[PDB]
C-alpha cells in the first residue's frame, strides 16, 4: 500500500510529533503498548504491537530521555530514538557541518531499513524549526541526503517560521536564511506556521488565555492529521502527497504554503453556532485564522488547496468555493483561474482529550501559495541585513567551516526570490 | 553527557563556591554524607553534571579546591557540607599570597599549579564527555586573580574547545577593600578577556543594596551573599541539569549574548527579590518576575543600566509557565523601553525555560544582561590604576617577583581597547 | 599618508571559460553576469608573469626602503592554492632555482646593497621565523620552543616574546635560516591544495644600521598567509578542519580590521580589533600604522573559483584605500 515515513529533527519537532503520534493513536485505536490503511504510519509486529513509522533525532539527550520515560515510550522501538553528544548550539554551522557529519549516516542506515519494510514508500514527513540550531543545518543535510539516495520520492517540510515582531533566539535570521539557501533546491514542499498566530488564534477563537506550547502543537497536529487522512481513510475526492507537489508548486522554487485549521472553537462556543460548510470556509479565508502573520490581502492566492473532513456534502463545497470567488476583495492570480482543490475524507477529526478542541462535524485544512508572503521574508532579509551590517554573532558561526561570501550569495537569492514573487503577482 | 569541572581558587572563591555546592546538594536531594535522599527520578538524571558516583551511592562533586594558604580550605572542611569533598581534591600552599597577583601568577602559585593541572586532567579523563569548567575567584587578591587566571590559561591551553566561564567578584569603587586592589584587577582582566568565554560580573556593593532594599536585611552576612551568587550560578546551568519547553546550554547562552569575543562580562540577576512580609502584598505572575529582574535595585553589577543600552539580554525562567505569556511581555518591555535596547539586534532578548522550580518557589528567573553601560566600571578601575601608577606607588612588591612596566600599560591598554569598542557599540 | 601598495597575481590554472581577463597591467576585468565589474590596482601581473618579475614589481622598493630605515612588510593574501606559498618561498623542490619566491630573492638583493653600502657604517642584521598555528605561535626556527606569546613595545613593535633571533651575516646563512623554518612550517593535504599550508608563516628580517652616531632600524615582515577555505571543496575533517576553522577566523579578523580601518581613514568613529587575532595584533603596524605595506592578493583564474576570486579582490580593493604614516626609525 501507500505507506510513509515520520522524521521528527530538534527540540521543537520532537514535541510537535509527540502530540501528532498521540493523536495517531488516538484516531486509529492504538493504545500506549502498541496494542488494539493504518499502514501508512504504523508497522505490525509479530503480534500485538504497532511500530511507528518513525524516526527522532536531537543532539540534545534531554528532549528524547523525556520521550523514554513517558507514557508513550513502549509505543517506540529503541532503533528509532537516536541522541547525540552535544547539542547543536543554535549554530548551523555545528548542524551542518561539525557534528553533523558524523551521526547523519546512522540516521540514513535507519531510514533505508524503514522503506525496505514500505511496498509503496510514498513519501517522507520531517518536522523541524526555521529557529532552531538542530533543524537549520541538520534539517538540511538530512535532506540533501535523502535527495542523492532517492530523489523521485516525496518529501514534505514543517516548518515553524520566524514570527515578523516576536522573536526567540538572536541568531534566528541567519539560521532561518541559511537553511532556505540548501533546503530550497531539494524539498518540494514545505507547510509552515508560526506561534505568534497561533496564539492570537487561541486568545480570539478558543477565549484561552495561557498561550502554552502543548495545546499548540496539538492544532499543528490536527492540521497534520487532516493533510494526512486522504492516505489514511477513506472518502470521495481523495489526495496523494504527489498531488499536493504538483497543485501547491506552480515554479519549482516558489513552494512555501501557508495553513490554516477551522473550526477553531470552545466547548461553549460550539453552541450558539450551527457550523455550516460554507461558514467553515469562510472562517478559513480569513485574515485573522491564518497560521502566519501575513495579510491575504496583500497579495494574491496562487493555489489554494482544501481538505473537508467529516459529515460534507460536495455540493454545498462548490457552492461556498463559487461564494468566495464572488467576493472581490480576496484576490486571485490573473493567469490560474483553477485555483483549487477539493478533498473530502468521511472520517471526521477526533479531538485528545485534556486539549484546546471540542467536537466539531466539519472541518477544513487549507494550504495556500500566495505573493503576499514575500513580505515575511523581506522583512528576514531586513533583519538579517540589519545584524551582518556589524557582523555580530558571527564568531560562532566561522569557527565551524564557514565563509563570508556564503550570507551574500543566500541574501541574493533571497532577492531572487522575492524578485520572481514580485513577477508572479504582477 | 555534557558534564562540568568546578575550581575555586583563592579565599572568596573557594567560600562562595561552598555556598555553592551547599545549595546544589539541596536541589539535587544530596545530604552532607553524600547519599541521595530525594522524591523524584528527575533529580538524579542529569547528576552527572555536576557529581560522580562511589560505591554505596557516594556522591562526590567534581570539585577542585585550590589556595595558597591552608586556612580556608581548613575551615571549609570543619564546615557542615566539607565532609562531602573527596580529601585528594584539596590543593594547597602554606606560603602566602600577600593581595599580590605576582605570588599567585609567577612565583608560589606556580610551584602548585601542575598538581592542581593533574587532578584537573583526571577529572576530565572520568568525563562521559565534558563540556566546561567552572571557577570561582575575586579579583581583587593575589590568589584568585593571579593564581587563577595563571590556572585558566593552562586550561585553555589544554581544552581549547571547551566552555570557560568564570564567576568573579570585582572592586566596588564606593568602598574598596584592599589597597593595591585596582593593580590585582587590572592585571586579572587583562588574561580573563583573553582566556575566558563568559565571566559574571558581581559586586558587592551591588548585593549589599539588594539586601536592604528588596530583602530588607539590616545586617547581611557574607553567608546571604554567597547565597545570592550561588542562586544565580545554579539558574545558570539549570537547563543542562533538567528538562524544559524551550531549553539552554552553556554553549547555546554564550551563543546568545556574545556578538563580539572580547564582550563577555555579564550583569547577573535574580527574581523572586523580597522580604519575609513583602511577599503577601504580591503574586507571583511572569510579568511580576520580569518587572523584578529588570528593576536595577535587582542588578548586580555596580551600574544603572540606564546609562548605556543592552546588547544582549538571556532570561531563564523556572516554572510551569505560558510561553506566548512570556514572550508578549518581553515584547511589551521592549516596546516600551526600545532605547535601551541596541537596535542592531532584533529581538534583543532570548528565553530559556525550564520545566522545574526551586524548592519552595512555584516561579523563578534567572537574568544575564550584557550591557554597554558597564564600560563604567572598567572606567573606574581604569582610572583608579592608573592614578597609583603614575607615581609608581606600591610597585616595588611587583618588580621584585620580575614584572615590568611594559606589562602593566598593555593591561591599561587593553582595559582602554575595551571601553572603546563599547563606547563604538553604544 | 601614503596608501598601501596593492598587487593582484594570476596563477596559471594547472594544464576553459577563465572568467577574469587582464585589460592592462592596472586594469583587470572579472566576467561576473550580467553586470561588470572593473578592478584597478597598483598593478596585476598575469599568469605568465615571472618570480622575478614579481620581485622586481613588488619587493625591490620595499628592500631600498627598509635600507633607508623604513619598516616594511609583504605579505601574500588569497584563497587557497591560489599561489601565496609559491609567491613569497617558491616551490619546494621542483626548475627549483629560478623559481625561488620573494623571500630568497629579498635576502640576496639586501645583502648586496649593504655589502655595497659597506663600501664607518655597519649593519647587524637579525631573523626570526614563526607561525601562527590555530591562534598559537610556533617557533620554526626551534622545534623544542613553547609558551611563544605576543607582547606590545616601545619600539611599537609586537613581537613574539622568546622567539629565536638568528644574526645572519650574508645572503647565505639567511637562506639556512630560511631552508630550516620553511621545513618547520605546518602543511597538510587538502582536496584544494596537497600542499596546504595549515598556518600563517611570519619571516622576520631585522635591519640595524649604525653611520658613526645614528642608529637605523627596519624591520622587514614577510608573511606567507593560509588562504580561506571552504569545507566543500577542500574536504578538510577532523584536525584539518579545526585548522581551516582557525584560518578563516583569523583571515576573517584581518578583513574586519582593513574594513575598519577604511571607515576610519575617511572621516568616520571606527575600532580595529587588531588584537581579536594574533595575525592582526602582529601586522598591527603593517596596517595603518607604522611601516610601508605591500598587499599582493594571488588569485586563480577560472569559472570554479569565481566567488573566492570576488571575496579576494574585493579585500584588496579595500585595502588599497589604508594609508600608513611610515616615518624613518632613527637614533642619534
Ligand atoms: O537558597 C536556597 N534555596 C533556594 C530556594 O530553593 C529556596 O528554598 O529559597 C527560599 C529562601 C528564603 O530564605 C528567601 O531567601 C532569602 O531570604 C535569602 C537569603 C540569603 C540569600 C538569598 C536569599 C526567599 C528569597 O530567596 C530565594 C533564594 O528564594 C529572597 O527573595 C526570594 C523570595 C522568596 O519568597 C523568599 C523571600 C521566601 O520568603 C521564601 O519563603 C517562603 C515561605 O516561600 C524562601 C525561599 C523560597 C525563604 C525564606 C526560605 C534556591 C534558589 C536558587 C537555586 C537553588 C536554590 C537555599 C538552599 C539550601 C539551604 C538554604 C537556602
Ligand atoms: N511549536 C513549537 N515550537 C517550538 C517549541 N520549542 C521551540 N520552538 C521553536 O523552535 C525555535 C527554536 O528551535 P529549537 O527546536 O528549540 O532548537 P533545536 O532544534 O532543539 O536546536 P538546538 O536546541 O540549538 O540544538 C523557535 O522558533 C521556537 O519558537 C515547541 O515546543 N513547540
Ligand atoms: N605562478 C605559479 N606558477 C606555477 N605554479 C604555481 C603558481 N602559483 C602556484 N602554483 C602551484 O600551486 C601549488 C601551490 O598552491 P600554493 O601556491 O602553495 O597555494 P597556497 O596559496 O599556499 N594554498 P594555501 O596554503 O591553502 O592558502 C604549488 O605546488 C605551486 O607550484
Ligand atoms: N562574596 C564574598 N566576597 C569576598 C569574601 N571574601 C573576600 N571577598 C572579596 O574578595 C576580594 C578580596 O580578595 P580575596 O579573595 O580575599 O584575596 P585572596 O584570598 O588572596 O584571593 C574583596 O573584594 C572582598 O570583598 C567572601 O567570603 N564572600
Ligand atoms: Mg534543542
Ligand atoms: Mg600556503
Amino acid at each position: 500500500m501507500r505507506e510513509c515515513i515520520s522524521i521528527h529533527v530538534g527540540q521543537a519537532g520532537v514535541q510537535i510529533g509527540n502530540a501528532c503520534w498521540e493523536l495517531y493513536c488516538l484516531e486509529h485505536g492504538i493504545q500506549p503498548d502498541g496494542q488494539m490503511s493504518f499502514n501508512t504510519f504504523f508497522s505490525e509486529t509479530g503480534a500485538g504491537k504497532h511500530v511507528p513509522r518513525a524516526v527522532f533525532v536531537d543532539l540534545e539527550p534531554t528532549v528524547i530521555d523525556e520521550v523514554r520515560t513517558g507514557t508513550y515510550r513502549q509505543l517506540f522501538h529503541p532503533e528509532q530514538l537516536i541522541t547525540g553528544k552535544e547539542d547543536a548550539a543554535n549554530n548551523y554551522a555545528r548542524g551542518h557541518y561539525t557534528i553533523g557529519k558524523e551521526i547523519i549516516d546512522l540516521v540514513l542506515d535507519r531510514i533505508r531499513k524503514l522503506a525496505d519494510q514500505c511496498t509503496g514508500l510514498q513519501g517522507f514527513l520531517v518536522f523541524h524549526s526555521f529557529g532552531g540550531g538542530t533543524g537549520s543545518g541538520f534539517t538540511s543535510l538530512l535532506m540533501e541526503r535523502l535527495s542523492v539516495d532517492y530523489g523521485k520520492k516525496s518529501k514534505l517540510e514543517f516548518s515553524i517560521y520566524p514570527a515578523p515582531q516576536v522573536s526567540t533566539a538572536v541568531v534566528e535570521p541567519y539560521n532561518s536564511i541559511l537553511t532556505t539557501h540548501t533546503t530550497l533546491e531539494h524539498s518540494d514542499c514545505a507547510f509552515m506556521v508560526d506561534n505568534e498566530a497561533i496564539y492570537d488564534i487561541c486568545r480570539r477563537n478558543l477565549d484561552i488565555e495561557r498561550p502554552t506550547y502543548t495545546n499548540l502543537n496539538r492544532l499543528i497536529s490536527q492540521i497534520v492529521s487532516s493533510i494526512t487522512a486522504s492516505l489514511r481513510f477513506d472518502g470521495a475526492l481523495n489526495v496523494d502527497l504527489t498531488e499536493f507537489q504538483t497543485n501547491l508548486v506552480p515554479y519549482p522554487r516558489i513552494h512555501f504554503p501557508l495553513a490554516t485549521y477551522a473550526p477553531v472553537i470552545s466547548a461553549e462556543k460550539a453552541y450558539h453556532e450551527q457550523l455550516s460548510v460554507a461558514e467553515i470556509t469562510n472562517a478559513c479565508f480569513e485574515p485573522a485564522n491564518q497560521m502566519v502573520k501575513c495579510d491575504p490581502r496583500h497579495g494574491k492566492y496562487m493555489a489554494c488547496c482544501l481538505l473537508y473532513r467529516g459529515d460534507v456534502v460536495p455540493k454545498d463545497v462548490n457552492a461556498a468555493i463559487a461564494t468566495i470567488k464572488t467576493k472581490r476583495t480576496i484576490q486571485f492570480v490573473d493567469w490560474c483561474p483553477t485555483g483549487f482543490k477539493v478533498g473530502i475524507n468521511y472520517q471526521p477529526p477526533t479531538v485528545v482529550p485534556g486539549g484546546d478542541l471540542a467536537k466539531v462535524q466539519r472541518a477544513v485544512c487549507m494550504l495556500s501559495n500566495t505573493t503576499a508572503i514575500a513580505e515575511a521574508w523581506a522583512r528576514l532579509d531586513h533583519k538579517f541585513d540589519l545584524m551582518y551590517a556589524k557582523r555580530a554573532f558571527v564568531h560562532w558561526y566561522v569557527g565551524e567551516g564557514m565563509e563570508e561570501g556564503e550570507f551574500s550569495e543566500a541574501r541574493e537569492d533571497m532577492a531572487a526570490l522575492e524578485k520572481d514573487y514580485e513577477e508572479v503577482g504582477v | 553527557m555534557r558534564e562540568i569541572v568546578h575550581i575555586q581558587a583563592g579565599q572568596c572563591g573557594n567560600q562562595i563556591g561552598a555556598k555553592f555546592w551547599e545549595v546544589i546538594s539541596d536541589e539535587h536531594g544530596i545530604d552532607p554524607t553524600g547519599s541521595y535522599h530525594g522524591d523524584s527520578d528527575l533529580q538524579l538524571e542529569r547528576i552527572n553534571v555536576y557529581y560522580n558516583e562511589a560505591a554505596g551511592n557516594k556522591y562526590v562533586p567534581r570539585a577542585i579546591l585550590v589556595d595558597l594558604e591552608p586556612g580556608t580550605m581548613d575551615s571549609v572542611r570543619s564546615g557542615p557540607f566539607g565532609q562531602i569533598f573527596r580529601p585528594d581534591n584539596f590543593v594547597f600552599g602554606q606560603s602566602g599570597a600577600g593581595n599580590n597577583w605576582a605570588k599567585g601568577h609567577y612565583t608560589e602559585g606556580a610551584e602548585l599549579v601542575d598538581s592542581v593541572l593533574d587532578v584537573v586532567r583526571k577529572e576530565s579523563e572520568s568525563c562521559d564527555c565534558l563540556q566546561g569548567f567552572q571557577l570561582t575567584h575575586s579579583l581583587g587578591g593575589g590568589t584568585g586573580s593571579g593564581m587563577g587566571t595563571l590556572l585558566i590559561s593552562k586550561i585553555r591551553e589544554e581544552y581549547p574547545d571547551r566552555i570557560m566561564n568564570t564567576f568573579s567578584v570585582v572592586p566596588s569603587p564606593k568602598v574598596s577593600d584592599t589597597v593595591v586592589e585596582p593593580y590585582n584587577a587590572t592585571l586579572s582582566v587583562h588574561q580573563l578577556v583573553e582566556n575566558t568565554d563568559e565571566t559574571y560580573c558581581i559586586d558587592n556593593e551591588a548585593l549589599y543594596d539588594i539586601c536592604f532594599r528588596t530583602l530588607k536585611l539590616t545586617t547581611p552576612t557574607y553567608g546571604d551573599l554567597n547565597h545570592l551568587v550561588s542562586a544565580t550560578m545554579s539558574g545558570v546551568t539549570t537547563c543542562l541539569r533538567f528538562p524544559g519547553q524551550l531549553n539552554a546550554d552553556l554553549r547555546k547562552l554564550a551563543v546568545n549574548m556574545v556578538p563580539f569575543p572580547r564582550l563577555h562580562f555579564f550583569m547577573p540577576g535574580f527574581a523572586p527579590l523580597t522580604s519575609r512580609g513583602s511577599q503577601q502584598y504580591r503574586a507571583l505572575t511572569v510579568p511580576e518576575l520580569t518587572q523584578q529582574m529588570f528593576d536595577a535595585k535587582n542588578m548586580m553589577a555596580a551600574c544603572d543600566p540606564r546609562h548605556g543600552r543592552y546588547l544582549t539580554v538571556a532570561a531563564v525562567f523556572r516554572g510551569r509557565m505560558s510561553m506566548k505569556e512570556v514572550d508578549e511581555q518581553m515584547l511589551n518591555v521592549q516596546n516600551k523601553n526600545s532605547s535601551y535596547f541596541v537596535e542592531w539586534i532584533p529581538n534583543n532578548v532570548k528565553t530559556a525555560v525550564c520545566d522545574i522550580p526551586p524548592r519552595g518557589l512555584k516561579m523563578s528567573a534567572t537574568f544575564i544582561g550584557n550591557s554597554t553601560a558597564i564600560q563604567e566600571l572598567f572606567k573606574r578601575i581604569s582610572e583608579q590604576f592608573t592614578a597609583m601608577f603614575r607615581r609608581k606607588a606600591f610597585l616595588h612588591w611587583y618588580t621584585g617577583e620580575g614584572m615590568d612596566e611594559m606589562e602593566f600599560t598593555e593591561a591599561e591598554s587593553n582595559m582602554n581597547d575595551l571601553v572603546s569598542e563599547y563606547q563604538q557599540y553604544q | 599618508g601614503d596608501a598601501i601598495k596593492v598587487f593582484v597575481r594570476i596563477r596559471p590554472p594547472a594544464e576553459q571559460n577563465l572568467s577574469l581577463s587582464v585589460l592592462s597591467s592596472t586594469s583587470l576585468r572579472l566576467h561576473s553576469n550580467p553586470e561588470p565589474k572593473t578592478f584597478t590596482f597598483d598593478h596585476v601581473a598575469d599568469v605568465d608573469t615571472t618570480q622575478e618579475s614579481v620581485f622586481a614589481t613588488v619587493a625591490k622598493s620595499i628592500v631600498e626602503s627598509c635600507m633607508s630605515g623604513y619598516n616594511g612588510t609583504i605579505f601574500a593574501y588569497g584563497q587557497t592554492g591560489s599561489g601565496k606559498t609559491f609567491t613569497m618561498m617558491g616551490p619546494s623542490e621542483s626548475f627549483s632555482h629560478n623559481l625561488r619566491g620573494v623571500i630568497p630573492r629579498s635576502f640576496e638583493y639586501l645583502f648586496s646593497l649593504i655589502d655595497r653600502e659597506k663600501e664607518g657604517k655597519s649593519f647587524l642584521s637579525k631573523c626570526s621565523f614563526i607561525e601562527i598555528y590555530n591562534e598559537q605561535i610556533y617557533d620554526l626556527l626551534d622545534s623544542a620552543s613553547a609558551g611563544l606569546y605576543l607582547r606590545e613595545h616601545i619600539k611599537k613593535g609586537v613581537f613574539v616574546v622568546g622567539a629565536v633571533e638568528q644574526v645572519v651575516t650574508s645572503a647565505a646563512e639567511a637562506y639556512q635560516v630560511l631552508s630550516g623554518g620553511w621545513r618547520n612550517r605546518r602543511v597538510a593535504s587538502t582536496s584544494m591544495n596537497r600542499e596546504s599550508s595549515r598556518s600563517h608563516a611570519v619571516f622576520t628580517i631585522t635591519i640595524e644600521s649604525m653611520e658613526k652616531v645614528n642608529i637605523r632600524t627596519s624591520l622587514l615582515n614577510l608573511v606567507d598567509l593560509a588562504g580561506s577555505e571552504r569545507q566543500k571543496d577542500t574536504h578538510a575533517e577532523g584536525m584539518r578542519l579545526k585548522e581551516a576553522g582557525n584560518i578563516n577566523r583569523s583571515l576573517s579578523t584581518l578583513g574586519q580590521v582593513i574594513t575598519a580601518l577604511v571607515d576610519v581613514g575617511n572621516g568616520k568613529q571606527r575600532h580595529v580589533s587588531y588584537r581579536d587575532s594574533k595575525l592582526t595584533f602582529l601586522l598591527r603596524d603593517s596596517l595603518g600604522g607604522n611601516a610601508k605595506t605591500a598587499i599582493i592578493a594571488n588569485v586563480h583564474p577560472g569559472s570554479r573559483s569565481f566567488g573566492e576570486t570576488l571575496s579576494t579582490l574585493n579585500f584588496a580593493q579595500r585595502a588599497k584605500l589604508i594609508k600608513n604614516k611610515a616615518v624613518v626609525n632613527e637614533d642619534t
